[PDB]
């Protein structure tokens, strides 16, 4: 195959495409429905972009943010 | 992290149900969350 | 090029390209998962005010009076005296509107020439809310769920939907979990405090992206808000006597609590058989 | 809802009064006294509008010099709705079904259709199932709360895409909304006595429930013979 | 690999890209989601930009700033 279809997990295909485009700039385009990324390029580029995507596809952490606002007023 | 907020809120509702005294008219309580969750 | 009617795709190309695009399409044609998204919005409010005051007025010595008791000793004594002479009170008596709106126990006591008037009101309220909007949608497709009312707002006017709203775009990645971009709120028109500029609305809004496992209930956010007010109006030295001092002061106390929690439970539908059950 | 309260007014000691009982002990005692002396009540008596609109049992009791007035009202309502809009259409063709009314809305005005609406674009893929992009709502003009800015509307709207097998009934969404309110106005120490304390307080309670479910059943017509049946 | 994906810690990838662009001006582009920086270039440039980023990625200090405004008025 000349063209591979990568199923992204934890990454958004449309987002990834912009980042990829610079690396390729090979044709990179995304399917917003299935959230899959379509790269057509030489077998050499494919194996190199397969590692770039695997690095860039990682799971991202969540943060619970509690704010505590304490005020006390008095006067006489 | 979610279970301790879910329970601390649930145990607060259950405390409010027991905090109301019979022989005075008061609001009927809601169903308190779900026990089987978590 | 595509036929939008039959939903078929037309590719013309060499036999070599055809066999390569036939695999690309087969990869890209797959069935996509569905997500059932339940939100759980629980809020509980309560608060209890207490305002009690003693005012004593004496003709010989003088009077202690507190407005904010809801009736002052002066206007009450003019109303009570007017009530004794005439046997009743006309609507023209200035004390009418003062007695007509009053809440709590007003207990007068006359000892000799000393008048004494005790006003006491303890208010308590409680409020509890539960909402559970749920929506089913395909992953990567934006779904919205509105239950509420569509109200005009001034600006020439404009239409604004105000109610329980859930707008979520799921992303299933991969196998279990999901990526939920949630925008939800519970809003309502505020009946009190209408204005010529337009209506206000009580809005509780939370918008965030979160990644939740397929079966799990997790907290999106929350607010624990707690408030306590106090005011006293007293006679400066006498009001500080530890026990007796409550006769001279007028205390008005207030408290409030709001405990809000928002939870989200996604569920992934892989196949029909789990989506019947 | 349930709102009941006791107010007692005494000439010798004093009176306990609660507005929000729908009548206070003061304005009622001026009306009852006026009713005894004149034998009736003219429309000019300020107590007219207070007695003319009142709901529930108002039971007065006079023991000696003590007046006592008990107001009690327990309201209960119930509501139930069922709607089943259906539409037949070709796959990939957008169909819409409107049953409702077309009302003007201010902005110069503008026309707005408000009613039971179902707008669906099916995609049959392939053999069984379907892909339904649903946009539907049940909306109605709100008779109460009219304004100079325009009408409001009670809208229940759900729009999502879902993939359903050809014979199956499946849930598109839903809302379970539940609400409980309470208020008491009491005499601070006396109102907390466990049983007797209900004489001093005025309680007003309320509750509400809304359970909404939306289901969708597609059915595929392959040939004429199944579309007669 | 021709392309490396740097996971920035304490730096913002979009911010870093602008600064980097001059140094490269090699293609430097950033992923705003994972906060990672994507540089594709020769092995020689990679080892040089790896030190520039390490220098430019450092943790930054915080400042607690108290102001004290005292006024006193009187007159008779």
């Amino acid at each position: 195959g000349n063209t591979r279809v990568y199923y992204l997990k934890y990454a958004k295909a449309t987002n990834l495409v912009e980042v990829l485009t610079g690396v390729s700039e090979v044709a990179i385009t995304a399917d917003e429905q299935t959230n899959s990324l379509v790269i057509t390029a030489d077998q050499s580029v494919q194996e190199k972009l397969a590692t770039v995507i695997a690095r860039l596809d990682i799971r991202r952490a969540q943060v619970l943010v509690e704010a505590i606002i304490v005020e006390v007023q008095d006067g006489n | 992290l979610s279970k301790e907020k879910y329970t601390r809120y649930r145990q607060e509702q259950q405390q409010r149900i027991d905090g109301k005294s019979k022989a005075l008219v008061g609001s009927e309580d809601l169903p308190v969350l779900d026990e089987n969750t978590f | 090029t595509a036929d939008e009617q039959t939903n078929s795709l037309v590719i013309t190309a060499d036999q070599s390209v055809q066999e390569k695009l036939a695999t690309v399409i087969a990869r890209l044609d797959i069935r996509r998962a569905q997500v059932l998204v339940e939100a759980i919005i629980v809020e509980v409010q309560d608060g209890n005010g207490l305002n009690l005051g003693v005012q004593w007025a004496n003709k010989n010595v003088g009077a202690q009076q507190f407005t904010n008791t809801g009736l002052p000793i002066f206007n009450a004594a003019q109303g009570v005296a007017d009530y004794k002479k005439n046997g009743g009170i006309t609507s023209a008596n200035p004390a009418w509107d003062m007695f007509s709106a009053y809440n709590g126990m007003a207990a007068g006591f006359f000892n000799g020439d000393w008048g004494v008037l005790l006003t006491a009101l303890a208010s308590n309220n409680k409020n509890d809310i539960l909402a559970t909007p749920s929506i089913v949608t395909l992953d990567n497709k934006l779904a919205s769920f509105n239950v509420g009312q569509d109200v005009p707002v001034l600006s020439t006017v404009e239409r604004k939907t105000v109610g329980t709203k859930l707008k979520v775009t799921p992303q299933v990645n991969e196998g279990d979990a999901v990526l939920l971009e949630i925008e939800q709120e519970v809003s309502s028109v505020d009946s009190s405090s209408n204005s010529t500029l337009g209506p206000t609305f009580n809005t509780r809004t939370i918008q965030n992206a979160v990644l939740v496992k397929t079966g799990e209930t997790v907290v999106l956010g929350g607010l624990l808000d707690d408030f306590s007010k106090e005011q006293v109006s007293k006679v400066p030295l006498l009001g500080d006597i530890p026990l007796v001092g409550q006769l001279f002061r007028y205390t008005s106390t207030e408290r409030a609590k709001r405990n809000l929690m928002v939870f989200i439970r996604p569920t992934i539908i892989r196949d029909d058989d789990v989506y019947r059950s």
